[PDB]
């Protein structure tokens, strides 16, 4: 008989620990693996593809319309569209990065904002997309705007824009849940020159955004997502 | 390893930011392709989100109850819990649920632990000292009609007896009847006009039965089993998009009608902040 | 000389050329194999029709109109009546296949308008009753007509509603799957190559259906002034390297 | 060390330290070079 | 080690013991500078005085109260203590605080130990056994809302199941945002014209939630939990001057108004022994 | 399994005892260190530093 | 004294886990074995002797 | 190990599916003497079958 | 590791691995061929 | 020897046995020497 001694946690259940247990079935031979496509690895390899913004999110009801930013042709210096960037909140929120990012408490890194363009071939517009880094207010006019990090997108034969919103910032991670001190910035878009549309067309045109995570992203200290939940165990 | 790398001004006819997203890739772009970058490392692995770390905490998947009162009389002892059982399943409870359902394949190891606790809600002198007996009783074997049956024998069923207020742990095998557990099935279990649609055809994992080996004192006694779930080795293919609406039913894809909208309506303007 | 824009697949005896394509998806960039015999299982020699099978079905074309919704194609469904592939499909026990997508839509650079077409791979739909209403077979195996996502709700038919892929997650999100764009103004088709994907090695191909094809408008037709307000959509479809075993009698199935 | 015969009753894995998103975010079947034009 | 050197009679030109104060040094003046001594060994390493030994012991950070009772037309559980809640923070109680407060920023790993123990203010048969389930809620993860929520599934949130009158213990790596924890900050979240100053808006570290995890017996139970923290691996930077008034708040340096004079009043003269 | 007597002490929490704990956050990687100047290591570093005496303590 | 910590478990009797025991009959000499035609196993050793079908189930 | 191994087409004088029951052997006939089958392997050793494993629980 | 003195007190034996059906699938004394003629 | 395999969980750390005074007894820009003058 060896002497021990017993510490405080003895007998505790902690759900986050690892260890060792017997198996129930001794000797049981599980299933061989065939071979599938795609495995997941890590959820960061996930979250570098990009996924649909519901950017036009004034509707009432959810609708495939609040994916469509509008565009109006002869509108000169005027603003596209705004949005501050708590990627755990707001639009980014249903994304598949904003909904992975709510599995974790703190994140970190790049993130990268395309525009699609999806107006008749024989029209063309100049867009203005600009970064905003934390300590200034949401821009108000595009002179305001192009101060901070921009792109002049030219509308073309290649039909997406990827602008990158670099990681600006002082202390090294941010929460996912709106917090001010750690808050990110603000993303807006204006006309450069403006949209034009060819004769015999009409109407709006609408831009489709996508938002992913550049290789750069850190997300860590995974908790409860506020994305699901539930009053009485579901049955069969 | 580096985060960014130095980079500076450009004026070239190679446009790394121009792409064609219709192609269905999503282009590596980075900060250093369009601005002028500075070095920085990484400083980090990305460890905790490795899908072993996220599917390998344990979660509550099943909350049931069983009490210890005399049996004399009772025509129906399943039906007076004394001796509950539970489908084994996965989706009756929802935080992991979600998780798992991020992925359309998924192949583990099972560690249970399982919480007993007691309560005497009307008048006892005092607390009894219950065991608890929990059987597994997969699919072909018989179940139990009262609660001392032969079945409780479980000559060649594992079964585990722990006292409550303690707690029981064992882990269990990857029990698939294929490679993996599907997370979704978009098949029948034959071509039959009406039978069930879903994985409840597919999941078929059989059945645990719980109860107290004790016979009855003077008052009563409700024991409540938390049963917990951790996936060790764990395999995942095939993401797919997260679930948006909320859950109805154990096996089917179903949202409840006249549900809410799920995009949070803006207070104010496309153009707001 | 060569674009990312022309192609020319040829399988079997057919051949589909497209002079405005937009590169192709390979699905988890795989390419359809046939069974290892590491992976195999059941032990009987399987059956390899090859070119018969292995050629191009053109589906029924369906109307893209400024109030479509989207549709929807179940495989192997969609083909259980094109040619030998078909019979082949109700005569074995098991089958198993890859397949190339080809989705089809042109119109003039005057148009606008953006098509998702993307590949689920195990596509459970919902029930639109809600609770744990099951879907009967026959709604989901509509076969080469498909299912249309602004038809209405029928009994025993899963949900329409297109901002929730017919299951409980948001439009949006179906990126995360090998999907493909139509945008009028760059692309006029979206070429998917799917290999096999299943938990076991070879499967019924009549009680389960492994992938739903979904073409899904997006941004709205919006036609020239005075124009017709409509385009069509094809979607052809081929087998590749399809194998099938264990041969009988042939399958009855319900309706 | 482990106490137990079988292998499920080993702990948890070990980090993949695997990592390829490319069969993600670029399944094309003819590659794209960053910088060089979407559509030749 | 020598502590002190022999050293004779000096007549110099070389006055050790004149300095000028106002440079800011510390001359490091000695016994033998100024009078004649022996030699003499340290005999010892000032092991005790490490700053991993001054903040290595356990200290008690907090003491909460939970009850057991029916729950049963409660319309607030939080505020029944049905289940109650703390905001982690490590400035709530002042011996560990002061401690702490002698460095400007610090960076450790904490180890836990949290004891719960019960009492029966009013007439039980009997002292039942109650397990505890203390939960880690960081900030943006759903908060309990009743004592029986889907919250406490916790399937991604780590949480310890212990028996009242037991101990819990476990560790939890340094969780700070930034290289160090700001044990001061003369500053602001943002440049609003009235937000809060102090740390109280960089040390948001969300807050842990404990609840029974029994149903009720028949009488009431009040259990006391104790949570008691000890920094493992310290790092201190900066030291500053000691804390000479009573605190008043948590995060914020307020002493109180009409407070005593804190230097001790001579009884007697300057001149006074 | 291996035979074992537990000796009196056991299950005490001594507030001063140094051992070691399941991590509660499993493979939780913390923020890199960066430098900051000032760094103390033993309260001897810091009590040669002179500071004034309130020698006049008779207000 | 060396310190441990118990796990969930502790104490549990699962009827399919292996471990030792002590032997309440220490030093006892169990009966030589002898040959005896006939040894089994595996049940898959058996189960490729074919038996009857009773297939004319319906008396 | 293999399960089954490839066979063809057979066309014999040499017939493995007919035996004599009343001799009391089992013979040891595989779908491959009877139809044409492709190689397969056991990837199963039939550990939890051994009488060890079915007695000790 | 044995903690104990007794050979009865160790665990479960570890698989026979032994696995031979012939005694009981073919105990006939003149060897019989799968291929040739049951009876001669 | 660690029986878990994060860092955290590890005991107290060991002596600094590191000690240096001087940047908070001597931070002046130029060296002074004991027993030279202090202002020349
Ligand atoms: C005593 C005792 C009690 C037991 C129980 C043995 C464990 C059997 C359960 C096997 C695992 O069960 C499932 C069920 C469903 C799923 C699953 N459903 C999908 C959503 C995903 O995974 C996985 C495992 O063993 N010994
Ligand atoms: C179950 C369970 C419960 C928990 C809790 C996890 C620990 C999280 C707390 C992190 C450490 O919190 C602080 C708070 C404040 C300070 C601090 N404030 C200044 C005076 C100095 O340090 C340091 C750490 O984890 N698992």
């Amino acid at each position: 008989g060896l002497p021990t001694t017993t510490l405080p946690g003895s007998g505790q259940f902690l759900t986050t620990d690892d260890r060792q247990s017997p198996s129930a079935l001794p000797n049981y031979e599980p299933t061989p693996r065939i071979h599938i496509p795609g495995k997941v690895h890590n959820l960061l390899e996930i979250i570098q593809v990009d996924t649909l913004i519901p950017m036009n999110n004034t509707h009432t009801k959810d609708e495939v319309n609040s994916y469509l930013i509008p565009l109006n042709a002869n509108r000169q210096n005027e603003q596209v569209f705004g949005t501050n960037l708590f990627i755990g909140d707001g639009v980014f929120k249903t994304t598949l990065l904003g909904e992975i990012v709510q599995y974790y408490t703190h994140w970190s890194g790049s993130l990268r904002f395309s525009l699609m363009y999806t107006g008749p071939a024989l029209s063309s517009a100049k867009l203005i997309l600009a970064y905003t880094p934390p300590g200034a207010r949401g821009p108000q006019d595009r002179r305001e705007a192009m101060l901070g990090t921009h792109v002049v997108w030219d509308i073309g034969l290649q039909s997406t824009i990827v602008m990158t919103i670099p990681w600006t910032s002082g202390v090294q991670f941010r929460y996912t849940d709106p917090d001010t001190y750690t808050s990110a910035g603000f993303l807006s878009c204006w006309y450069q020159t403006s949209l034009i549309l060819p004769p015999e067309t009409t109407g709006q045109v609408y831009l489709l955004s996508f938002i992913s995570a550049c290789p750069d992203f850190k997300l860590r200290l995974m908790k409860d997502t506020q994305t699901i939940s539930q009053t009485v165990a579901l049955t069969e | 390893t580096v985060a960014s790398i130095s980079s500076g001004p450009k004026h070239t006819q190679k446009v790394p930011i121009l792409t064609a997203n219709e192609t269905g890739a999503t282009m590596p772009v980075l900060p250093s392709d369009s601005i002028e970058t500075r070095t920085t490392y990484m400083h980090f692995n990305g460890s905790e989100t490795d899908v072993e770390c996220f599917l390998g905490r344990a979660a509550c998947v099943h909350v049931t109850e069983i009490q210890n009162k005399d049996a004399t009389g009772i025509d129906n002892h399943r039906e007076a819990k004394l001796f509950n059982d539970w489908k084994i399943n996965l989706s009756s409870l929802v935080q992991l649920r979600k998780k798992l359902e991020l992925f359309t394949y998924v192949r583990f190891d099972s560690e249970y632990t399982i919480l007993a606790t007691a309560s005497q809600p009307d008048s006892a002198n005092y607390s009894s000292n219950l065991v608890v007996q929990a059987m597994y009783v997969p699919p072909g074997a018989p179940n139990p009609k009262e609660w001392d049956d032969y079945t409780w024998q479980s000559a060649s069923n594992p079964s585990v007896f722990f006292k409550v207020g303690d707690t029981s742990r064992f882990s269990v095998p990857y029990v698939g009847l294929a490679s993996a557990y599907n997370c979704f099935y978009d098949g029948y279990s034959h071509d039959d006009a009406e039978t069930q649609y879903g994985i409840t055809v597919l999941n078929h994992m059989g059945g645990m039965a719980f109860r107290i080996v004790n016979e009855h004192d003077e008052h009563k006694t409700l024991v409540k089993i938390r049963v917990y779930h951790r996936a060790k080795h764990v395999e995942a293919w095939i993401p797919r998009a997260p679930r948006a609406l909320p859950y109805t039913s154990i096996g089917r894809t179903n949202y409840p009608k006249n549900t809410e909208p799920v995009i949070k309506k803006r207070k104010g303007d496309i153009k707001s902040y | 000389g060569y674009s990312d824009r022309v192609q020319q697949i040829t399988l079997g005896n057919s051949t589909i050329t497209t002079q405005e394509a937009a590169n192709a998806v390979v699905c988890y960039a795989e390419w359809p194999e046939y069974l290892p015999d590491v992976d195999a299982s059941d032990v009987n020699k399987t059956s390899k029709p090859d070119t018969s099978v292995c050629r191009f079905y053109t589906l029924d074309s369906k109307t893209w109109t400024t109030g479509s919704k989207g549709w929807c194609w179940k495989l192997p469904d969609a083909l259980k009546d094109m040619g030998v592939f078909g019979q082949n499909m109700f005569f074995h026990s098991l089958g198993r296949s890859g397949y190339t997508v080809h989705v089809q839509c042109n119109a003039t650079k005057f148009h606008s308008g953006c098509l998702l077409v993307v590949v689920i791979p195990e596509h459970q739909l919902a029930s639109h009753e809600g609770g744990n209403v099951s879907v009967k077979y026959t709604f989901t195996h509509p076969g080469e007509r498909g299912i249309d996502l602004s038809s209405a709700n029928e009994v025993g038919g899963p949900v329409k509603d297109v901002l929730y892929n017919m299951n409980g997650t948001l439009l949006g999100n179906l990126l995360i799957f090998p999907h493909q764009f139509i945008n009028l103004r760059t692309n006029n088709t979206a070429t998917i190559v799917i290999p096999y994907i299943n938990s076991v090695p070879i499967d019924s191909m009549t009680r389960h259906n492994n992938v739903s094809l979904m073409v899904i408008p997006i941004a709205p037709l919006t036609v020239p002034t005075g124009a017709t307000p409509s385009l069509p959509i094809t979607v052809t479809i081929a087998p590749m390297c399809t194998e099938f075993s264990g041969i009988r009698s042939k399958s009855i199935v319900p309706q | 060390i482990n106490y137990y015969k079988d292998a499920a009753s080993t702990s948890s894995a070990g980090q993949s330290l695997s990592m390829d998103p490319s069969k993600f975010t670029e399944p094309v079947k003819d590659l794209m070079l960053k910088g060089a034009p979407a559509l030749n």
